[PDB]
């Protein structure tokens, strides 16, 4: 019984306030691109966080620190792969446009 | 089940009178085949196919990657030929719709289907018992891994024996896998091949992953684990983090060619250079896939036939996790012809030096274990030394491709060729032949036959280097790969002395063949009785010969780095407990090969446009993974007197042996 | 080595400077790899079981100096390389034009099925599986495929560059002396990727470059128009020189708009 | 924290002292869950190269009804939050609440998927399928492979749910609810990368 009822309902309250702003300020368009932009990034990330610590119960001794461990190398993986790939592919696009 | 009573075909043969041996003597390894052994042999279902234990499921990994090594370099043989001969002026015996076939067949059939279950057998074989576990975390799961490598066997096998498998080389890169052309269904052999053989890979990956890091015996911290096992952890690291790329990457194309959908397709907003991408980004981590086990296995040599501590671990333990983290931000070597402009091409090339570093580490590391020592020269300990000195060449020559200058006159040439058979054949295959040697009493009981081990290496590495220097000097020269028609006359004495250089491998394999032969017929005349035949240092050599099918009775404590010598420095090695408890044993289930052959059948029905069947396959897959999800009678306990006799047993020839305590 | 090669004797400048880079790479890992070599033989044969007369501590297993040297070596050596390597790939990137006073030849290559085709602009001609270009003179080259990724290569004057359809790279490439160069597509395209290999020729001068330019301009046959593209994109294999008179003026972005096409 | 050469027992902390656990059960779900993690990143790089792909056709926001696209992510944080009620109640044992709340997860998983299915259906109908553009592809290819994930947990929902029904809430039950949890909660997680990426910056 590491989650209780509370901390499932905090972190369900916290993920409709990070869902229902985003979506507001996209829908609305009240700031301007940029300030949407990097609010939405956070929230989302944060919402991430929100749903890892609330739903899933991650902590760093759970399996002996290895279901963070794991999971700090998975992310390091996806940022390698994705953000590198986007950078190889942006280079490559601009230098293959007609100049 | 029950009357399956399946077994496969002939592949083919032909005559070339060439230099009147490559097409006879090549032959000579076509014609080598067996009769029925009784296909469906109860013994055979019940103890080898539906078996859960590691340790079969490891030999008959590594029986998968011998008749596919044999199969491979038949096909290898057949292009050297063909090559020497358009190289001389003549139209030789293969068309190129047949010889683009073949290297692409011949370069999957390779990195999959012998690089890949050679080392993953190894570690199931011995894996486990270094670490002083019964069996694996998942051993359906590992039975179920070893039937889709087998579906993808199955699956190329087929290709090839009808004729039609990709022509595309051995990655298939987009446009000209597009279904626009190439509208035949060899890429879907391809598709599937690597789809089914992918996702058993990453169960593999999985298995030994949760296996190392929970199940080792008490006392057994990580940095008192033997070098094998956290070279298998960083390989299995590996292929955790680069399989699901593979399982992305061709499933893309799948869609690309099913579905009619735009993703690498030249035309409608596609990109064939993210494939080229996301294929390097998968298949660099294959390469320390292949490379970071066979490390671990020369480690282990080393160690036990120096007659000496291996020197530093901890700084060889940190390189072989450098080397696994590292090999993640490298991949765009593959490509700097292509055009990113000298930013990213710079900072790859960097990259890659970054991982010829601890490469050094861990190799003058194998030197100076070596520095004392009396080092007896067993066939295991050649192929180690000869490792060195063709990883060493190997190694320069693909630093030398690292350089992003020196790669635009050098990609997709002979030198590159030369490059990663050199390191393939050095590292992953001097080690297949090192592991297999150390490890066949492990495995079976008795040892191999020592001279035709010895003959088999120097024909190896001789014929290698023969091979393989003229592919060099040819990458010098300017001949590009997968050249197949009107080669120019002034290559065609580089590929002459490397066509002789073939056959020398050849007779290589061939004593290799009859190594295992001679070792089979002499079983009883050289059996080693105890499970220590070299001396040892890692527990798995405390075992008997082969082990116990529950793998230690009784689980040890380890308390050191190196148990089984520290054992055997002061004397309670060999010890007999009063009493042995109960052991928790899964069973045999059938139920891998079932989910096996549906996906044989689903594959099938993809390849050829069936869609219903495909259903039916996907389906029995399914429902065959949730009845067996029903089932509750999985485990056994083997009662205390059946591990009594047999406990006794070893212990009997322990002390006819001559040790006590 | 003291090959006569095409990259151990390269006839152009990057192809000089690949050269020079290879060697000294070469050399830099030689430095590391030859004692590794030598120790690993040497260790092999002197520490044998059956030489009684070495030291044998089966003990030691750690040093401090041994690890600190034999981290240490491949740090340095990976250090050079690496300066260089950054040197090197900022100095000889495909797209970067040569520094020369000399105006360079624009050359529009594409690749198709299993041919080279080529377009000369401001020349206004066309030839199949041939170019040629005074000596001593920078060339820019326009690469892109027709119908999959080839890869553009006279290996004795310099780089490869791939050919990718509906995309546009560039190459900068010079002769240092004249003659006559092989050149492939150094990527697998199908089958006829055998054939598919032309030649570049480097006249001395430019009155025989020239020459060859109203050679060119002889052709009975035109290509006028995207249907003789088409007719001459057909799959094939082995085919001769041949050469065309007339070019529509921007034949390469036509062909580049084949595949951006929108609608 | 010690070394104790002497404790040669098979002695571990209590949690109610079986020691034939199904942890290594849990660990190997999540270890696979990370290997998916990466999957769905190259599917995401995958998009984020391909998102400009759109070669005649319509862009994101030509296409995306962020009021449809809020309600299908309410559905799915509905789903989570009742299969974090479901593991309230085992742990405090009690079934025929674990199988009311998987099955209330159950019809908010089956909305998320259908409104999943009408989206597809009314792309492929106008003409705007995965084979339009490379865009579509891609964003076929990303909600799409979230939407298979999603339909193989219902499939696994409902054959968990018979389990329960039949045989109550064992030990195997406990450790498949748990690997479940963990399949369910990271889908949710994904959809919020899913959203974030590919519906609110396309419809920006
Ligand atoms: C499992 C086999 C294997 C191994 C071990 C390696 C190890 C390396 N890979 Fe080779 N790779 C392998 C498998 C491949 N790589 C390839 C292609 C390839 C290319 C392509 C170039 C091109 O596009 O033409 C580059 C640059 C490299 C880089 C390296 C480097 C720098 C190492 C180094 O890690 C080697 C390290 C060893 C060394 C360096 C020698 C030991 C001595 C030392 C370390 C002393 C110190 C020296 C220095 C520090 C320089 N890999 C291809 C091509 C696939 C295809 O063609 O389709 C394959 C199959
Ligand atoms: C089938 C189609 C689908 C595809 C499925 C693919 C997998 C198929 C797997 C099939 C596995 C089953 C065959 C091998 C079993 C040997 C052990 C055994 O059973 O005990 C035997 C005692 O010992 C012997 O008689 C021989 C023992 C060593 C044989 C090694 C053979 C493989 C070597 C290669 C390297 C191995 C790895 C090395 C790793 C270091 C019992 O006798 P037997 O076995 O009945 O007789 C064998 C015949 N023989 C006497 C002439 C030899
Ligand atoms: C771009 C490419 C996309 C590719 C990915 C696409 C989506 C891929 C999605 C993959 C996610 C699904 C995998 C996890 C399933 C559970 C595994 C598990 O740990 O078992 C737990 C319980 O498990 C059970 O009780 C059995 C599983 C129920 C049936 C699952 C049907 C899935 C259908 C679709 C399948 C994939 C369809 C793929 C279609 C392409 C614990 O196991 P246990 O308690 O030890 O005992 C279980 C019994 N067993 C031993 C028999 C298991
Ligand atoms: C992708 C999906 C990938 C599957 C993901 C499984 C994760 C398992 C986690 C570890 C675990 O709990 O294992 C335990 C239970 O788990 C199983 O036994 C799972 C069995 C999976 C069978 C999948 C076959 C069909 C693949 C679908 C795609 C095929 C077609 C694609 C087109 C191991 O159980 P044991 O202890 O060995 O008993
Ligand atoms: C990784 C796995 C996914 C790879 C991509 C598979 C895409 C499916 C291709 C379907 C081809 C087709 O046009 O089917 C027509 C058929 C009627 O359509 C049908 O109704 C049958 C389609 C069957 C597809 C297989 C199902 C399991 C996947
Ligand atoms: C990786 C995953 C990628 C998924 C890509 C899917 C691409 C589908 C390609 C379809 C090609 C054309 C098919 C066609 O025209 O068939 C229309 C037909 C509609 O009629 P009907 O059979 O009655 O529909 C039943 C379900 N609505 O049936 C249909 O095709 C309509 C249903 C559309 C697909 C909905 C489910 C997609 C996967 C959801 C998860
Ligand atoms: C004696 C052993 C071998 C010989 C003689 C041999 C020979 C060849 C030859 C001639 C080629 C084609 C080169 C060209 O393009 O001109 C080739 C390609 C290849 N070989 Fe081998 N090979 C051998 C062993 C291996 C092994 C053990 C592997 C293990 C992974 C391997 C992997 C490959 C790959 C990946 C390719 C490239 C396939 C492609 O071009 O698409 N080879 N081999
Ligand atoms: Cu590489």
């Amino acid at each position: 019984s590491h989650g209780s009822v509370k901390t499932y309902m905090t972190g369900f309250i916290l993920s409709i306030i990070l869902t229902v702003i985003p979506f507001w300020m996209v829908m609305t368009g009240a700031a301007s691109p940029a300030v949407i932009l990097g609010t939405i990034l956070a929230m989302a990330v944060v919402q991430v966080l929100v749903h890892l610590v609330c739903f899933l119960h991650m902590n760093t001794k759970s399996d002996e620190g290895w279901n963070m461990t794991a999971f700090v190398f998975t992310v390091l993986i996806i940022a390698i792969l994705v953000v590198g790939s986007i950078w190889i592919m942006w280079n490559l696009n601009y230098n293959m446009m007609m100049h | 089940m029950f009357g399956k009573l399946s077994l496969d075909a002939v592949p083919f043969h032909e005559p070339i009178v060439m230099v009147t041996i490559a097409g006879i003597i090549l032959g000579g390894l076509a014609l080598v085949g067996l009769i029925t052994y009784f296909g469906k042999w109860t013994y055979l279902w019940k103890e080898w196919l539906t078996s859960v234990d590691h340790k079969r499921l490891g030999i008959m990994y590594i029986i998968v990657a011998i008749v596919m090594l044999l199969r491979g370099f038949a096909d290898a043989i057949m292009m050297r030929s063909q090559q020497a001969l358009a190289s001389a002026g003549e139209a030789g015996f293969l068309p190129p719709h047949h010889y683009d076939q073949i290297f692409t067949a011949h370069g999957v059939i390779m990195i999959f289907f012998v690089a890949m279950p050679f080392v993953i057998g190894l570690m199931n074989l011995v894996v486990p018992l270094q670490i002083g576990a019964r069996d694996v975390a998942f051993p359906f799961l590992n039975n179920l891994s070893f039937w889709f490598t087998v579906v993808g066997v199955i699956l190329v096998n087929v290709s090839l024996g009808v004729g039609e498998f990709a022509q595309t080389g051995w990655l298939a890169y987009p446009p000209l896998s597009g279904i626009e052309y190439s509208p035949g269904v060899g890429v879907d052999y391809w598709i599937w091949s690597l789809q089914l053989s992918g996702i058993g890979t990453t169960l593999t990956g999985i298995n030994f992953f949760v296996t190392i890091l929970k199940m080792r015996a008490p006392g057994m911290t990580m940095f008192k684990m033997p070098v094998f096992t956290w070279a298998s952890l960083c390989a299995n690291v590996l292929i955790i983090a680069s399989f699901p790329i593979l399982t992305v990457t061709v499933a893309l194309l799948t869609l690309d060619r099913y579905l009619g959908t735009h993703f690498f397709t030249n035309d409608m907003g596609g990109n064939m250079m993210m494939y080229i991408n996301l294929i390097w980004a998968w298949g660099h981590p294959e390469v320390y896939i292949l490379i970071l086990p066979v490390f671990g296995v020369f480690s282990e040599i080393a160690a036990t036939f120096s007659r000496k501590r291996l020197f530093g671990y901890t700084s060889l333990v940190w390189a072989t996790v450098c080397i696994t983290v590292l090999s993640f931000i490298v991949w765009l070597h593959h490509f700097f012809t292509m055009g990113a402009g000298a930013n990213v091409n710079a900072f790859f090339g960097i990259t890659t030096m970054i991982i010829a570093i601890p490469t050094g580490v861990k190799i003058f590391n194998w030197l100076f274990t070596m520095y004392q020592g009396r080092i007896v020269f067993h066939s295991a300990m050649l192929w180690t030394i000869g490792f060195i000195v063709t990883f060493s060449v190997g190694g320069m020559t693909g630093v030398l491709l690292a350089v992003p200058g020196a790669d635009f006159v050098l990609h997709n040439s002979l030198f590159l060729i030369a490059h990663f058979h050199n390191v393939i054949i050095g590292g992953v295959v001097f080690g297949c032949f090192a592991g297999m040697t150390y490890w066949w009493p492990k495995a079976f009981g008795f040892k191999l036959n020592e001279t035709w081990g010895k003959r088999a290496f120097w024909f190896w590495i001789i014929g290698f280097f023969v091979a393989f220097m003229p592919l060099y000097a040819l990458g010098f020269m300017g001949m590009t790969r997968r050249l197949s028609q009107q080669i120019d006359p002034q290559f065609h004495t580089m590929l002459m002395i490397a066509a002789s250089g073939a056959v020398l491998i050849a007779l290589g394999i061939l004593c290799l063949v009859i190594q295992m032969y001679v070792s089979i017929r002499d079983r009883d005349q050289n059996r080693d009785l105890t499970g220590d035949p070299w001396g040892g240092r890692t527990l798995e050599w405390a075992t008997s010969s082969p082990p116990p099918f529950y793998n230690f009775a009784v689980v040890p404590h380890v308390h050191e780095r190196d148990a089984f010598w520290e054992m055997k420095e002061k004397g309670e090695a060999y010890k007999k407990p009063d009493h042995y408890e109960e052991i928790h044993m899964p069973k045999n289930s059938g139920a891998g090969i079932v989910i096996a052959a549906f996906s044989t059948i689903f594959g099938f029905a993809m390849i050829w446009h069936i869609w219903w069947l495909a259903i039916v396959g996907f389906a029995g897959m399914i429902i065959t993974w949730i009845v067996k999800s029903f089932d509750e009678d999985v485990d056994y306990y083997v009662p205390v007197a059946e591990i009594e006799k047999l406990e006794n047993q070893h212990f009997d020839e322990i002390t006819k042996a001559g040790l006590k305590n | 080595s003291g090959c006569n090669s095409a990259l151990l004797d390269p006839k152009g400048q990057i192809g000089l400077e690949q050269r020079s880079l290879i060697l000294t790479a070469f050399g830099l890992m030689l430095i590391v790899v030859i004692p590794a070599i030598l120790m690993a033989v040497g260790f092999a044969w002197k520490y044998r079981a059956s030489n009684k007369d070495a030291k044998y501590s089966p003990n030691w297993s750690h040093s401090n100096k041994v690890e600190a040297v034999v981290w240490t070596v491949p740090i340095l050596i990976i250090i050079f390389l690496a300066v260089l390597t950054w040197k090197t790939t900022h100095a000889l990137e495909p797209s970067k034009p040569l520094a020369h006073d000399e105006k360079p030849i624009t050359i529009e290559v594409v690749s198709m099925d299993w041919k080279w085709f080529f377009i000369y602009p401001e020349q206004g001609i066309a030839t199949v599986n041939e170019i040629a270009f005074p000596a001593n003179t920078p060339v820019y080259f326009k690469v892109t495929s027709n119908s999959v990724m080839n890869s553009f290569f006279i290996p004795r004057l310099g780089s490869q560059i791939y050919a990718m359809a509906g995309m546009q790279t560039r190459l900068h490439l010079i002769a240092n002396e004249p003659g006559t160069y092989d050149g492939i597509s150094a990527s697998y395209s199908g089958p006829g990727f055998s054939g598919m290999k032309f030649k570049a020729i480097a006249t001395p001068d430019r009155a025989a470059f020239d020459q060859w330019v109203a050679k060119a301009k002889q052709s009975p046959n035109t290509m006028s128009d995207m249907a003789a593209f088409e007719k001459l994109a057909a799959p094939s294999e082995y085919n001769q020189v041949e050469y065309f008179s007339n070019v529509k003026p921007d034949l390469f972005a036509d062909v580049i708009n084949k595949f951006m096409a929108h609608g | 924290m010690a070394t104790d050469t002497l404790t040669h027992a098979t002695a571990h902390a209590h949690e109610h002292g079986h020691h034939d656990a199904g942890g290594t059960k849990i660990f190997g779900f999540w270890i696979y869950l990370m290997s998916d993690c990466i999957l769905f990143s190259i599917l995401f790089a995958t998009y984020a190269v391909l998102v400009n792909g759109t070669a005649g056709g319509p862009t994101g926001k030509d296409i995306f009804e962020l009021p449809f696209v809020l309600v299908e992510t309410f559905l799915l944080l509905f789903s989570s939050i009742t299969y974090g009620m479901a593991a309230i109640a085992m742990y405090k044992n009690n079934k025929s609440q674990v199988i009311s709340w998987l099955a209330l997860t159950w019809l908010f998983g089956a909305g998320f998927i259908g409104m999943e299915i009408y989206e597809f259906h009314h792309l492929i109908v106008n003409g705007m399928g995965p084979d339009r553009s490379g865009f579509l592809s891609a964003f076929f290819a990303l909600v799409g492979t979230h939407g298979l994930h999603v339909t193989s947990g219902l499939i696994w929902m409902a054959v968990l749910m018979v389990q329960i029904a039949r045989r109550g809430l064992t030990s195997t039950n406990r450790t498949r609810i748990m690997c479940l949890s963990l399949f369910w909660h990271f889908l949710d997680v994904v959809w919020i990368c899913v959203f974030t990426v590919v519906y609110l910056m396309g419809a920006m």
